[PDB]
């Protein structure tokens, strides 16, 4: 699928994407703190993002739909 | 040793020793190579190995007699055991050696004093056997039936790991 | 606050070198007092240049403020002549090398590595005595240090370099290995001591008629004594150079093919032996001669000296030789000849 | 400088001779100095097809030995 | 002689009857008992169903083509019968399945090509049985301490560790960096990616590499991880080639769903892998070695023959701000009886608990670690070991086989 | 892979169904097994009647179709026949899959009786460090 | 000879350093070792963490007694902050999940000595080691 989703639960420290921007896989899409690390959630596939639906300092639960690619 | 370990008998090591026996003639004689050997058939030796200390081990008398460090598998010892580096009178001696004085009546004072905490606090059973360096102290009456259990628990030891060649050498 | 990685690397190399002295000054003036060099200096002067890597180095006692690194041993491995080894050190200046806990652990880690591995080990001994605040630790640990021989004799050479006083518990691992060699007028051996021989038995000795390296050569207990600490490091390399590196490899082939054919040197020995019966010769005319070349590589002549134990080469390839010595005593076969033979 | 060098012992060559010599000498060469390349393969080694006794003291300076020898 | 199967058949002929699963029976035991005697690669080319699955599933590496290849055992139209479930044959059995959920697939080719060079690749390291050494190429090695030689590449990692140890990096970069050539083939990469298993050579000579990998759940250990560890050392070790651990491991990853589906069972079983091998094994600490992750990883007493630790390295019972609440609780709590503000003296202590322990040089003091070097030296220790560890002369008291947790 | 490395005693007695690769996991006589037998009512096929006869005889139940004939009656038909002609013990025990078909009574007896007889077994496979199970 | 261990502790001592992991990694690679050389049976008495639970698991056999004991490696409070879940001790590591879920417990004991008749139970029908006869 294209949803990009939140591999752990965590606190969304920031976002390496905007809405309808160019992505390729591999690039940054969210910076989760999860277990004391700034855990990278990452592309899986080259797209454009849509739905951003995540804010900076929100927590997010595992499985929360990041942005679809 | 080697005859035994060569028949499969199981050893049994009764310890009572200050360990070899100090002197030029012993130098001269050879001790060194001899306790080597000793060391040596100890340590080569595939039968079981249990170990009751009576009394004194002290420095190489502690190790050579079926030590656990040597690789002997069960060692116990009585309460009367005395497992040390060096006998009371040994460590009083370098004690004196330093600040000699022998003849004044302070330093005999001071060597009774430091020979009386010696035995209580060092020559004992009981830093062995709070390191694990011997498996139990035992009540003396307890000794010939616990032989009879160790070495049924012993009968089928396999000593491994160990590299099969040619042969073991020895201090010769 | 956690420091950067650049101030964690820099904190490392400072540690290494604090870890390289760690006697600390007062040690180091002592030792350059005595005139010694240090035991990372002679691991460094016995190893091909560079190769030594260090096991350990950051070890202490623990539970202990006043531990210092690497509990009075070095130990590691490098090559001599290209071929691996393993090697440790005593270091007189941490605790007076005593036998700590961490020493013996670390050369314990060193005897089982070189038996994993298959190659050889030099010890190079200059005390080793037990430790003052610890010495049922000491005694536990010359056990266990002892013990682990059982990996070794036999299917590794080990050789010990007695460049210091080899006392009390510290004599008993050495004689284990196969090669002793001392150094003159300061590697000693003996169990007990001039001062407790007297006030035990009465007797006067000094340290030479005790233990002194010729006076344990005489009797066999030490294989070589050399003048110098350089000395002992070419005769180690000799010696490995005749050697296979375990019980299961080849040792190196030097100079295969060589003449060939009848030489003058081979037409000497057709009258080298005496015309009358009783008239004594000195068999390394013979010996010098029989073999490839003059590389007849003595072991143990002190010991017993109507006896010769050498290497030698036959084409290419070493051998043992055991050769009868007419010029002593008429080379008849007496005690120390008899057990420097089986030894050999 | 202790290799083992090849001697004209008698005779004296131009260079053109000299270069004829050498350059024939080194197409003669042997090719590839040694077998580096080669590995190591006990699969089915001869020592592995004997009988052996079970006591038999070739388990270990025969059998042993050709398994453990590198 | 390595054995390649290449997989492509609709399971038993059934119009032949029974004597089919005869045949599949003896196919079977015949690929348990090369297991770990020659190397078994099994291409996956077609759909394979039915008896066709298990052959694969029993050889050493399974490598099946992306969209034109697939495995089950039982069809879509089966499984609609009897649970209700629609399905694709793509979504039940296909390459991409059996890499991300199953683990069943060590690489998914992009066509026929990709996955023929990725089986010579795989050759090239591996040997031809279990008694035969593999195959080693002749490097120039230079002459020198570890620190004269020294390049450029191996100098990059002494500033590869993020200064904060909350920010994670990409193992490859180090992985890349010790190998020759940067050459690494990745094995079963699309697969519990918290853990980076693979193949490359150190001075010409074949290495397995497991390494914890911090982008992916912090790197924690985990069941899926676990398993591909597990198999991927047994590989190595039946087949001869010595182990390179790289370590940087918080811990097993938290939840209630890892130990219902076995954490403690099935995490075991990298235990048992790594204290089981024989071959050469070579641990580098670069950062974290928590716990029982610490024993899992390539600790000294599990065997490692060499042990170095980066000076990033930390090493600990766990991480302060637990061990706190237990070597200190006492004092928490009379502060809090004394009503302080006992979370800046949780901070004060944990600060003081960090600067103490959470280090290398605890475990370097025990001698669990053999040295802490700069991070440049890595490549030069893993060399002289890796060479001195050719042949280790070690033995396991004699069996019939072990019994791994399964 | 248990099954077919354990190289003890095996004794497989087949109590009604055993089909497919299931056939080949539970103790099939070419995984080692050392005595198989089979109670009468022992089912050995590759699948179950109805898949087998949706297979076999497939077109042909295409073409009753396309005749208009009762497809349904003929399946069963179908099923039938090949439950009657295969779905039995006794393929596998001509093909020497199963060593006897036994009453079930006798059961502890042949059991009992295998057992002792393979109280010894050599079996010789060639030389590993270890296997490399599935994980 | 057969080892049982009888398995109640709550992980590393924590005052104690990583010296502690150092002997769990030795007293892993001991039941490594033995694995598959002697029986090797573990009790679960008591709520076992962190480091305690691998050697049960590298053991051939696992008896836990019902709703007295556990087994897990990350404790519910660990698992609260990282996922949110609230469990119990019971929940996520009792008897009956490592019997249903799990896989890991091969008895669930009524207890204590129904534990000790199963373990007895077991050893009678074990032989001593890999190469002595059967009883
Ligand atoms: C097929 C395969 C088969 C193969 C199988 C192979 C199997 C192989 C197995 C092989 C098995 C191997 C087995 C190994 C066994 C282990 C050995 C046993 C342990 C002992 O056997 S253990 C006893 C210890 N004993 C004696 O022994 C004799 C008796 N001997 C003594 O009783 C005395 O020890 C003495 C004097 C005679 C010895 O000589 P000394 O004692 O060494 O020297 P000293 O005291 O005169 O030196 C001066 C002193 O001044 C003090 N001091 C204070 N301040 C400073 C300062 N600032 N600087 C320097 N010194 C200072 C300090 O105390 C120092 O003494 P230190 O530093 O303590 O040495
Ligand atoms: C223990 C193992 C078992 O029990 S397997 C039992 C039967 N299993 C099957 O796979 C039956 C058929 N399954 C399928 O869905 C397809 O064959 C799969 C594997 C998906 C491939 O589909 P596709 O590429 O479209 O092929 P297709 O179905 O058109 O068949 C092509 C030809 O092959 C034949 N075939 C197929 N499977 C079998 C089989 N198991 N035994 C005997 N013949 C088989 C088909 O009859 C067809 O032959 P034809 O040339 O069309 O007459
Ligand atoms: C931090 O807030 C405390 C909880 C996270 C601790 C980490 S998570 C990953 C490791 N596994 C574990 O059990 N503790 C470690």
């Amino acid at each position: 699928g294209d949803a990009v989703t939140a591999p752990m639960q965590g606190t969304v420290v920031k976002v390496a994407v905007e809405e309808g921007q160019e992505v390729s896989a591999g690039d940054l899409v969210v910076v989760l703190e999860a277990m004391k690390m700034e855990n990278p959630v990452t592309a899986h596939k080259d797209g454009t993002i849509t739905g951003l639906a995540v804010e900076a300092g929100a927590a997010i639960t595992q499985g929360t739909v990041i942005a679809e690619i | 040793i080697r005859f035994c370990d060569s028949y499969n008998l199981p050893l049994v090591f009764v310890v009572d020793t200050p360990g070899a026996m100090p002197g030029v003639a012993e130098e001269k004689g050879g001790i060194i190579k001899r306790g080597g050997r000793f060391f040596n058939a100890i340590v080569e030796a595939d039968v079981p190995k249990v170990t009751v200390i009576i009394r004194k081990a002290y420095g190489g008398g502690y190790a050579v007699m079926g030590s656990k460090q040597l690789s002997a598998d069960l060692n116990f010892a009585w309460p009367t055991a005395r497992i040390a580096v060096i006998g009371a009178e040994g460590a009083a001696q370098l004690l004196v050696k330093r600040f000699p004085d022998p003849n004044a009546p302070e330093v005999q004072k001071i060597r009774d004093d430091f020979i009386e905490g010696y035995n209580l606090n060092m020559a004992t059973p009981w830093i062995a056997a709070e390191r694990g360096y011997i498996d139990a102290v035992i009540q003396p009456h307890e000794t010939r039936l616990l032989l009879r259990k160790s070495l049924r628990l012993l009968r089928d030891k396999q000593n491994g790991p160990k590299v099969q060649r040619k042969h073991g050498l020895l201090p010769l | 606050t956690n420091k950067t990685t650049a101030e964690l690397l820099a904190e490392l190399r400072e540690k290494l070198e604090l870890a390289k002295e760690p006697g600390g000054e007062k040690a180091v003036a002592k030792r350059e007092k005595k005139g010694i060099p240090s035991a990372r200096a002679r691991i460094n002067a016995l190893l091909d240049p560079g190769s030594f890597i260090e096991i350990g180095a950051l070890a202490k006692t623990p539970g202990d403020p006043n531990a210092l690194y690497g509990d009075g041993v070095v130990t590691g491995r490098g090559t001599i002549d290209g071929r691996p080894v393993g090697v440790f050190s005593h270091d007189q200046t941490v605790f007076q090398g005593s036998v700590g806990e961490m020493f013996g652990r670390k050369v314990a880690r060193l005897m089982e590595w070189v038996a994993m591995v298959g190659c050889p080990i030099i010890g190079i001994n200059d005390s080793a005595g037990a430790r003052i605040q610890d010495a049922v630790t000491s005694l536990a640990w010359y056990a266990e240090l002892g013990r682990r021989h059982e990996m070794l004799r036999g299917l590794v050479p080990e050789i010990s370099l007695i460049f210091g006083k080899c006392a009390g518990g510290a004599v008993y691992s050495p004689i284990q290995t196969d090669l002793l060699v001392a150094v003159r007028d300061q590697g000693y051996m003996f169990i007990t001591g001039p001062d407790v021989i007297k006030d035990v038995t009465g007797e006067d000795v000094t340290f030479d008629e005790l233990g002194g390296a010729d006076e344990q050569a005489k009797r066999g207990n030490i294989h070589k004594v050399v003048n110098s600490e350089a000395e002992a490091y070419q005769y180690v390399r000799d010696y490995l150079s005749f050697l296979p590196s375990n019980h299961f490899d080849n040792p190196p082939i030097v100079n295969p093919g060589m003449e060939p054919e009848i030489t003058p040197h081979d037409l000497e020995l057709d009258s080298i032996v005496p015309d009358a019966d009783n008239m004594a010769y000195d068999m390394h005319e013979i010996l010098l001669r029989i073999f490839d070349d003059g590389d007849v590589f003595e072991i143990a002549e002190q010991r017993g000296p109507a006896m010769i134990t050498a290497f030698a080469r036959v084409d290419g390839h070493p051998v043992g030789v055991i050769a009868n010595q007419p010029m002593v005593l008429s080379g008849a076969i007496d005690n120390e000849a008899s057990d420097k033979a089986a030894s050999f | 400088d202790h290799e083992a060098h090849i001697k004209v012992l008698r005779g004296e060559p131009t260079p053109e001779e000299m270069a004829a010599l050498m350059a024939v000498l080194a197409s003669a060469g042997g090719g590839p100095a040694e077998p580096v390349k080669k590995e190591r393969n006990m699969w089915g080694h001869p020592v592995d097809k004997l009988r052996y006794s079970v006591f038999s003291w070739q388990r270990v300076t025969l059998l042993e030995r050709t398994h453990m020898r590198r | 002689r390595p054995l390649i199967g290449i997989n492509d058949g609709a399971g038993a002929r059934i119009q032949e009857g029974v004597v089919s699963l005869g045949l599949y029976s003896r196919i079977f035991h015949n690929n348990i008992k090369a297991s770990g005697v020659i190397p078994q690669i099994s291409l996956i080319m077609g759909a394979a169903a039915g008896g066709h699955v298990y052959s694969p599933a029993l050889t050493d590496f399974v490598v099946m083509v992306d969209q034109t290849s697939q495995m089950f055992i039982t069809g879509p139209d089966v499984i609609k019968t009897v649970t209700g479930e629609d399905v694709t044959m793509e979504e039940l059995g296909g390459a991409h399945t059996h890499m991300a959920k199953s683990g069943t697939a060590h690489y998914v080719a992009s066509g026929e090509q990709d996955a023929f060079d990725y089986v010579r690749d795989l050759l090239s390291y591996l040997p031809p049985n279990n008694y035969a050494d593999p195959p080693l190429y002749p490097v120039a090695i230079p002459e020198g301490s570890i620190e004269e030689t020294l390049t450029d590449e191996d100098l990059e990692l002494d500033t590869l560790i993020p200064d904060s140890p909350n920010q994670p990096y990409d193992m490859h970069e180090v992985i890349t960096r010790i190998l020759d050539d940067d050459e690494f083939l990745e094995v079963q990469a699309g697969y519990a990616g918290n853990i980076v298993v693979g193949f490359g050579r150190v001075e010409g000579r074949p290495v397995g590499i497991v390494a914890n990998q911090p982008t992916q759940f912090a790197g924690c250990l985990d069941i899926n991880a676990s398993e591909k560890a597990a198999r991927f050392i047994r590989t190595c070790d039946c087949f001869n080639i010595p182990i390179v651990l790289l370590v940087d491991v918080p811990g097993f990853l938290p939840g209630t769903d890892q130990e219902y589906n076995g954490i403690i069972r099935r995490g075991a079983k990298l235990l048992y892998a790594y204290g089981e091998a024989t071959v050469a094994k070579v641990t580098v600490i670069t950062r974290k070695s928590y716990g029982g992750a610490y024993c899992v990883m390539g600790s000294k007493d599990m065997g490692a023959d060499v042990v170095v630790a980066w000076p990033t390295a930390q090493i600990a019972v766990m991480g302060a701000s637990g061990a706190v609440g237990f070597v200190y609780r006492q004092q928490l709590k009379e502060a809090a009886k004394n009503g302080e503000d006992v979370d800046a003296l949780r901070l004060e202590l944990q600060q003081t608990y960090e600067d103490t322990l959470v280090n290398p040089y605890i475990a370097a003091e025990r001698g669990y670690v053999d040295a802490v070097i700069p991070p440049s030296h890595t490549r030069g220790y893993v060399a002289n070991a890796l060479r001195l560890l050719e042949r280790k002369i070690v033995q396991m008291p004699p069996k019939k086989h072990g019994n791994i947790p399964l």
